[PDB]
Protein backbone atom coordinates (compact mmCIF):
# COMPACT_ATOMS: atom_id res chain seq x y z
CA UNK A 1 0.00 0.00 0.00
CA UNK A 2 2.01 2.92 -0.99
CA UNK A 3 -0.02 5.84 0.50
CA UNK A 4 -1.11 5.18 3.85
CA UNK A 5 -2.26 8.41 4.83
CA UNK A 6 -4.29 9.20 1.55
CA UNK A 7 -3.57 12.45 1.02
CA UNK A 8 -6.37 14.67 -0.21
CA UNK A 9 -7.83 13.74 -3.76
CA UNK A 10 -6.08 10.41 -3.80
CA UNK A 11 -8.38 7.21 -3.14
CA UNK A 12 -7.93 3.27 -3.25
CA UNK A 13 -9.69 1.33 -6.04
CA UNK A 14 -9.52 -2.74 -6.76
CA UNK A 15 -8.67 -3.90 -9.87
CA UNK A 16 -9.42 -7.27 -11.74
CA UNK A 17 -6.40 -6.88 -13.96
CA UNK A 18 -5.05 -9.91 -16.33
CA UNK A 19 -3.42 -11.73 -13.56
CA UNK A 20 -5.08 -11.72 -10.07
CA UNK A 21 -6.23 -8.35 -8.67
CA UNK A 22 -4.22 -5.50 -6.95
CA UNK A 23 -5.39 -2.56 -5.13
CA UNK A 24 -3.99 0.20 -7.69
CA UNK A 25 -4.87 4.02 -6.37
CA UNK A 26 -6.33 6.73 -8.39
CA UNK A 27 -4.71 10.37 -8.50
CA UNK A 28 -6.11 13.91 -9.23
CA UNK A 29 -4.85 17.18 -8.77
CA UNK A 30 -4.92 20.88 -9.95
CA UNK A 31 -3.25 21.80 -12.99
CA UNK A 32 -3.58 25.74 -12.63
CA UNK A 33 -3.88 28.59 -10.40
CA UNK A 34 -7.89 28.03 -9.49
CA UNK A 35 -9.04 31.67 -9.39
CA UNK A 36 -7.44 33.06 -12.50
CA UNK A 37 -10.99 35.39 -12.74
CA UNK A 38 -12.90 36.38 -10.19
CA UNK A 39 -15.34 36.77 -13.20
CA UNK A 40 -14.50 33.85 -15.09
CA UNK A 41 -16.66 31.63 -17.09
CA UNK A 42 -14.82 28.49 -18.49
CA UNK A 43 -15.54 24.82 -17.87
CA UNK A 44 -13.24 23.66 -15.67
CA UNK A 45 -12.01 20.90 -18.48
CA UNK A 46 -10.11 17.61 -17.03
CA UNK A 47 -7.66 15.95 -18.59
CA UNK A 48 -7.05 12.36 -18.06
CA UNK A 49 -4.21 10.26 -17.95
CA UNK A 50 -2.67 6.60 -17.75
CA UNK A 51 -2.72 4.89 -21.59
CA UNK A 52 -6.09 5.02 -21.09
CA UNK A 53 -8.80 3.28 -23.34
CA UNK A 54 -11.65 5.09 -25.50
CA UNK A 55 -14.50 3.24 -23.58
CA UNK A 56 -12.45 4.54 -20.33
CA UNK A 57 -12.73 8.15 -21.49
CA UNK A 58 -16.88 7.88 -22.06
CA UNK A 59 -16.63 6.53 -18.85
CA UNK A 60 -14.71 9.33 -16.88
CA UNK A 61 -16.41 12.11 -18.52
CA UNK A 62 -19.93 10.18 -17.37
CA UNK A 63 -18.10 10.17 -13.66
CA UNK A 64 -17.28 13.86 -14.32
CA UNK A 65 -20.74 15.39 -14.86
CA UNK A 66 -21.83 13.20 -12.00
CA UNK A 67 -19.74 15.19 -9.79
CA UNK A 68 -20.49 18.42 -11.44
CA UNK A 69 -24.20 17.82 -10.37
CA UNK A 70 -23.76 16.48 -6.77
CA UNK A 71 -21.58 19.40 -5.45
CA UNK A 72 -23.95 21.72 -6.52
CA UNK A 73 -27.09 19.52 -5.00
CA UNK A 74 -24.76 19.55 -1.77
CA UNK A 75 -23.03 22.37 -0.91
CA UNK A 76 -23.82 24.96 -3.71
CA UNK A 77 -21.56 27.77 -2.26
CA UNK A 78 -18.50 25.56 -2.82
CA UNK A 79 -17.69 25.91 -6.78
CA UNK A 80 -14.28 23.86 -6.90
CA UNK A 81 -15.29 21.93 -10.13
CA UNK A 82 -17.04 23.79 -12.42
CA UNK A 83 -14.17 26.53 -12.03
CA UNK A 84 -10.70 25.02 -12.47
CA UNK A 85 -8.96 22.07 -14.70
CA UNK A 86 -8.10 18.96 -13.54
CA UNK A 87 -5.71 16.49 -14.18
CA UNK A 88 -6.75 12.94 -13.04
CA UNK A 89 -4.78 9.63 -13.58
CA UNK A 90 -5.81 6.07 -13.36
CA UNK A 91 -3.28 3.87 -13.24
CA UNK A 92 -3.14 1.11 -15.93
CA UNK A 93 -3.85 -2.51 -15.83
CA UNK A 94 -7.24 -3.24 -15.64
CA UNK A 95 -8.11 -5.67 -18.64
CA UNK A 96 -10.63 -3.70 -20.74
CA UNK A 97 -13.96 -5.37 -20.05
CA UNK B 1 14.82 11.32 -28.50
CA UNK B 2 13.31 8.34 -30.39
CA UNK B 3 10.86 7.97 -27.84
CA UNK B 4 9.15 4.25 -27.16
CA UNK B 5 5.22 5.00 -26.39
CA UNK B 6 5.46 3.52 -23.00
CA UNK B 7 7.83 6.63 -22.29
CA UNK B 8 5.37 8.79 -23.35
CA UNK B 9 3.33 7.65 -20.46
CA UNK B 10 5.63 8.36 -18.13
CA UNK B 11 6.69 11.41 -19.64
CA UNK B 12 3.20 12.89 -18.94
CA UNK B 13 3.23 11.48 -15.64
CA UNK B 14 6.37 13.15 -14.79
CA UNK B 15 5.54 16.29 -16.52
CA UNK B 16 1.74 16.18 -14.29
CA UNK B 17 4.00 15.52 -11.32
CA UNK B 18 6.46 19.32 -11.98
CA UNK B 19 3.01 20.99 -12.30
CA UNK B 20 1.70 19.96 -9.13
CA UNK B 21 4.70 20.24 -7.00
CA UNK B 22 5.34 23.55 -7.96
CA UNK B 23 2.13 25.35 -7.37
CA UNK B 24 2.24 23.43 -4.19
CA UNK B 25 5.55 24.69 -2.95
CA UNK B 26 5.60 27.93 -4.50
CA UNK B 27 2.39 29.41 -6.15
CA UNK B 28 3.88 32.99 -7.23
CA UNK B 29 6.08 31.13 -10.19
CA UNK B 30 4.31 30.11 -12.96
CA UNK B 31 6.62 29.02 -15.52
CA UNK B 32 5.46 25.54 -16.12
CA UNK B 33 1.83 26.15 -16.45
CA UNK B 34 2.53 29.53 -18.82
CA UNK B 35 5.04 28.20 -21.47
CA UNK B 36 6.02 25.56 -24.07
CA UNK B 37 9.40 23.26 -23.07
CA UNK B 38 11.15 21.06 -25.10
CA UNK B 39 12.59 17.80 -23.38
CA UNK B 40 15.17 15.23 -25.13
CA UNK B 41 16.31 12.37 -23.35
CA UNK B 42 18.67 10.87 -25.19
CA UNK B 43 18.16 6.48 -26.64
CA UNK B 44 19.92 4.02 -25.30
CA UNK B 45 18.00 2.42 -22.23
CA UNK B 46 16.36 -0.97 -23.45
CA UNK B 47 12.61 -0.74 -23.65
CA UNK B 48 11.82 -2.76 -19.86
CA UNK B 49 14.15 -0.21 -18.13
CA UNK B 50 12.69 2.77 -20.47
CA UNK B 51 10.38 4.27 -17.43
CA UNK B 52 13.88 4.52 -14.93
CA UNK B 53 14.90 7.74 -16.18
CA UNK B 54 11.48 9.37 -14.98
CA UNK B 55 12.57 10.60 -11.70
CA UNK B 56 15.83 12.51 -13.52
CA UNK B 57 12.57 14.14 -15.81
CA UNK B 58 11.30 15.58 -13.00
CA UNK B 59 14.26 17.24 -11.89
CA UNK B 60 15.14 18.68 -14.97
CA UNK B 61 12.00 20.43 -15.35
CA UNK B 62 12.37 22.05 -11.52
CA UNK B 63 15.75 23.13 -12.44
CA UNK B 64 14.42 25.07 -15.11
CA UNK B 65 11.40 26.22 -13.52
CA UNK B 66 13.39 28.28 -10.60
CA UNK B 67 16.16 28.22 -13.04
CA UNK B 68 19.07 27.17 -10.55
CA UNK B 69 21.82 24.74 -11.45
CA UNK B 70 21.12 21.25 -9.61
CA UNK B 71 24.14 20.35 -7.45
CA UNK B 72 27.39 18.64 -9.28
CA UNK B 73 27.84 15.42 -10.36
CA UNK B 74 24.99 14.45 -8.23
CA UNK B 75 24.02 11.31 -10.69
CA UNK B 76 20.32 9.91 -9.90
CA UNK B 77 17.59 7.37 -11.13
CA UNK B 78 14.44 6.14 -9.81
CA UNK B 79 10.69 5.61 -10.87
CA UNK B 80 7.83 8.56 -10.40
CA UNK B 81 4.29 7.53 -9.04
CA UNK B 82 2.40 10.77 -9.95
CA UNK B 83 1.86 11.49 -6.32
CA UNK B 84 5.75 11.71 -5.56
CA UNK B 85 5.97 7.94 -4.25
CA UNK B 86 9.30 6.33 -6.46
CA UNK B 87 9.33 2.56 -6.91
CA UNK B 88 12.21 0.10 -7.49
CA UNK B 89 14.77 -0.08 -10.56
CA UNK B 90 15.91 -2.88 -11.76
CA UNK B 91 19.83 -3.94 -12.90
CA UNK B 92 21.46 -1.62 -10.08
CA UNK B 93 24.79 -3.10 -9.90
CA UNK B 94 25.69 -2.16 -14.16
CA UNK B 95 24.49 1.06 -12.91
CA UNK B 96 26.39 1.78 -10.36
CA UNK B 97 29.83 0.61 -12.39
Amino acid sequence: RMYDVTPPGVVMGLAWTAMGGSTLFVETSLRRPQDKDAKGDKDGSLEVTGQLGEVMKESARIAYTFARAFLMQHAPANDYLVTSHIHLHVPEGATPK
Amino acid sequence: GQLGEVMKESARIAYTFARAFLMQHAPANDYLVTSHIHLHVPEGATPKDGPSAGCTIVTALLSLAMGRPVRQNLAMTGEVSLTGKILPVGGIKEKTI
